RNA sequence: CGACUUUCUGGUCUGUAACUGACGCUGAUGUGCGAAAGCGUGGGGAUCAAACAGGAUUAGAUACCCUGGUAGUCCACGCCGUAAACGAUGAGUGCUAAGUGUUAGGGGGUUUCCCGCCCCUUAGUGCUGCAGCUAACGCAUUAAGCACUCCGCCUGGGGAGUA
RNA sequence: CGUAAAGCGCGCGUAGGCGGUUUUUUAAGUCUGAUGUGAAAGCCCACGGCUCAACCGUGGAGGGUCAUUGGAAACUGGAAAA
């Protein structure tokens, strides 16, 4: 939808520390979470314009801040692709 | 503004009504059913526009008719 | 001459848009209108008090217009006792480049007051001295009593700029140092000899007027 | 602005047109032309005027040159610097040269030029070829034009440390 | 994202100049500060003044204008913008105005005028003329 | 995009500033969406309305005019993929006089209580206008000004968007 | 590139182009010096000789997006750190 308690509540294993709030690990989460879901509410709605709109733009973000981690650490991009099971 | 007395909404808020005060439908509308625009009452646009939708569930009700012209 | 008890006097303007040219001249805007600072203009309105006076010194000469209400017989009054020539209404088309029409007009002047003499009036039919008699009441009228326009000045006095453009731009068109009363929602940068002083008050401007015509008559009787 | 009759003066005119006034019946004219005005010394100035026969247009014309003035900041029969002009789209571009050279240019900015008293000067008129535009376009650049003792004042330093 | 930042610098100088304002605001750099200062070097600057607060800059820095309040200069841009950099040797290296404009030019060793670059026989990366 | 209620779903701004520390902009090719009309498939057709019928005007009117009137306008899924699709103004970023409003906010003072008032800050949304710019008209912080990067495009008209 | 021909309808985005601030570092670009080379004739310059010129000769300069190598590190670029 999303809910800001499930968010809040999977963002705590994933984030590099308990203080912070960035970390696209967590914006690369959060964004599959939303993907899935907007996917589920298109395959159940199969026609209409914001919600394609909106599925590629964040896909677009989540490509490059994961982009972003592949230059500043190695095994990060690693642990998320196979954690997320995304990135094939 | 050159409409009439600005902030009518001293008597209300911050949401209302939407069908229990009836001290809020009669002054707000006609006497033949017709709706009182902003130019007349003096209110903002988002009182209007909450009042609008107001008086749109309220004829629902039957508490309000559409039209009363007899 | 200026002081700060005479500033006193002058206390907010005419508010209905403000140039943002003259914000620096603003001390604070309150209750609802703009007024201008004092602390300057005493300095301002005494340097051009000097350059006033050193144009008197060399036997200068000067204009006055007061095409405004509420300033016209404060105006003739001042540039009377001044010994200077004057206007209080109609600036006709042209008074600073167009010197080839003011030369016929004073002479024209010249010859139609002369006729009243030897026989003018009713020496002759309706027609012309009707025509003659209101001829002359209009143009003393709205040209003034100026007849002594003979050497191109080089130097002004104006009332008001909002309402007299044309004629400092065409005054600007003849390099002339400019000197004159500053409203505060007036162009700035017309004029290079400013006073930022009130003008709908009729003491104001009453008493600019008598410190200048006193001006420029101290200079005068000094040898010029 | 200031006109002069006491200095030496060589009227120089440009071009003149037929130029027509169209009303019911039959169709008015009066010619036009325009003149530049200069004492080929360092001083120039253009001048426009119209009238139904053409001295009295070219004198209208005159009469109206010396009222605009330029003071033509010249140094060594040359311009100090080059410039590129421009007014109107009619754009116009000059360029200082060794001496023995001439001014090279169109006709009008030619005469514009030769009774300015510059002597060696290259240029090359651009945009426009209308004589009016590409000569007021001439004069703006005289206009914007500044040489050695107009600058050393303005900033801290000096001459002989900045030069042509 | 801004693709340049002496593009900057120059439009808010230029921009000041059609204006008038003695004082203006700008994100310093040390090639701004080393600019800066060699503006005022060759006079067109009255006074310089850069300051510290978080991070950058940022430097203001005080107009001149003559006593009729006249702009020194008559024209000012750049050069060596992105995508197409540009270079200088020293013999080539340009006389805009001759001595009356100057040359702004970054060289292995500094920037500085265009008159040092081409005596001391280094040229460089011009970045913007002025006159 | 203007009927209401709910279910699901995409975007925008302000403040905050704790946080990730340049991760950004443009962006050929590629992909998708894309007015109305038009088409495939099946219904529905109350109105309105191409084609068409009658009459009237009209030298003549198959046009306007009046009365009907099918497809169509409607729905559901596909099809096509242009337009004066406009602001005849490409996107992103920074700077440059003002005043006046409107939409959703914020800070402060004035009031026993601001909800009554004012100032200040945002972002859009307008107008009048200075500098400047333009063939001129006009643009002017919602630039057609002052610059930078990237993309698209033009190099006389007809031929011709034709082969 | 408003109206004159010229901003596609717009959107997502690859390749590409471009790049916030500071420090250190590399020296690829860049700047700078040398070395070899850019045939000769030709262009230009200077001189000399055909009576002069044309012409020819002589010598010089000039000519690389050139290679090697000695230095500089502001800027572009590479690396590392804020």
């Amino acid at each position: 939808a999303i809910s800001q308690e499930r968010k809040n509540e999977i963002i705590k294993e994933y984030r590099v520390h308990e203080t912070d709030t960035g970390s696209p690990e967590v914006q690369i989460a959060v964004l599959t979470a939303e993907i899935n879901a907007v996917n589920e509410h298109l395959r159940t709605h199969k026609k209409d314009h914001h919600s394609r709109r909106g599925l590629l733009k964040m896909v677009g973000r989540r490509r490059h801040l994961l982009n972003y981690l592949r230059s500043k650490d190695i095994q990060r991009y690693r642990e998320l692709i196979k954690s997320l099971g995304i990135r094939r | 503004r050159r409409r009439k007395k600005v902030c009518y909404f001293t008597a209300n808020g911050i949401t209302h009504i939407d069908y229990k005060d009836t001290e809020l439908l009669k002054r707000f509308i006609s006497e033949r059913g017709k709706i009182l625009p902003r130019r007349v009452t003096g209110t903002s646009a988002k009182y209007q526009r909450m009042l609008t939708t107001a008086i749109k569930r309220s004829r629902h009700m039957a508490l309000l008719p559409y039209v009363k012209e007899e | 001459m200026k002081q700060l008890l005479e500033a006193g006097v002058h206390f907010g303007h005419q508010t209905r848009r403000w140039n943002p040219k003259m914000k620096k001249y603003i001390f604070t805007e309150r209750n609802g209108i703009y007024i201008i600072d004092l602390q300057k203009t005493v300095k301002k309105v005494d340097e051009a008090y000097n350059f006033l006076k050193q144009v008197s010194e060399d036997g200068g000469q000067v204009l006055f217009v007061g095409t405004k209400k509420q300033a016209q017989e404060s105006v003739k009054s001042e540039a009377e006792r001044a010994g200077q020539f004057y206007i209080n209404q109609r600036w006709l088309g042209g008074l600073l480049t167009n010197y080839k029409t003011i030369s016929k007009r004073i002479k024209r002047i010249s010859e139609i007051e002369k006729m009243e003499e030897d026989g003018l009036f009713e020496v002759l039919p309706k027609k012309e001295v009707v025509e003659l008699k209101k001829e002359y009441d209009r143009l003393i009228k709205f040209l003034g009593g100026i007849r002594d326009m003979k050497s191109m000045p080089q130097a002004l006095f104006v009332v008001d700029p909002r309402k007299e453009r044309n004629a400092i731009a065409e005054a600007r068109k003849l390099n002339i140092p400019i000197v004159g009363i500053v409203d505060t929602n007036c162009d700035p940068d017309e004029i290079d000899y400013v006073i930022p002083a009130n003008d709908d008050a009729i003491r104001a401007v009453k008493l600019l007027t008598a410190k200048m015509a006193d001006a420029i008559l101290e200079g005068q009787q000094g040898v010029s | 602005r200031r006109e002069e009759e006491t200095k030496e003066f060589e009227e120089r005119v440009v071009t003149i047109n037929r130029v027509a006034k169209v009303v019911k019946g039959g169709r008015r004219f009066r010619f036009t032309a325009l003149v530049v005005v200069g004492d080929k010394n360092g001083r120039v100035g253009f001048g426009t005027g119209k009238a139904q026969e053409v001295p009295e247009a070219i004198k209208k014309a005159v009469e109206a040159a010396k009222k605009d003035l330029v003071v033509v900041p010249r140094v060594e029969g040359t311009t100090p610097h080059t410039i590129t002009g421009r007014y109107g789209s009619g754009s116009v571009f000059m360029k200082p040269a060794a001496p023995g050279t001439g001014v090279i240019a169109g006709g009008p900015v030619r005469a514009v030029l030769e009774l300015a008293g510059i002597t060696d000067i290259l240029s090359k008129s651009l945009g426009s070829n209308t004589p009016i535009n590409m000569v007021r376009a001439t004069i703006d650049g005289l206009q914007n034009l500044k040489n050695a003792e107009d600058v050393a004042k303005l900033r801290g330093k000096t001459v002989e440390e900045l030069y042509n | 994202t801004m693709t340049d930042p002496i593009a900057d610098m120059l439009t808010r100088v230029r921009n000041a100049n059609m204006v008038r304002h003695e004082k203006l605001e700008l994100p310093a750099s040390n090639i701004k500060k080393e600019i800066a200062e060699i503006l005022k070097s060759e006079g067109f600057i009255k006074n310089v003044e850069y300051v510290e607060d978080d991070k950058q800059g940022v430097l203001r820095l005080f107009l001149k204008y003559g006593q009729n309040d006249e702009r020194v200069i008559t024209g000012l841009k750049r050069i060596s913008k992105p995508g197409l950099r540009v270079y200088a040797k020293a013999s080539e290296m340009p006389k805009v105005l001759n001595g009356l404009g100057i040359a702004l030019v970054s060289t292995s060793e500094g920037v500085i005028t265009d008159k040092e670059a081409r005596k001391r026989n280094v040229g460089g990366e011009i970045i913007a003329y002025v006159w």
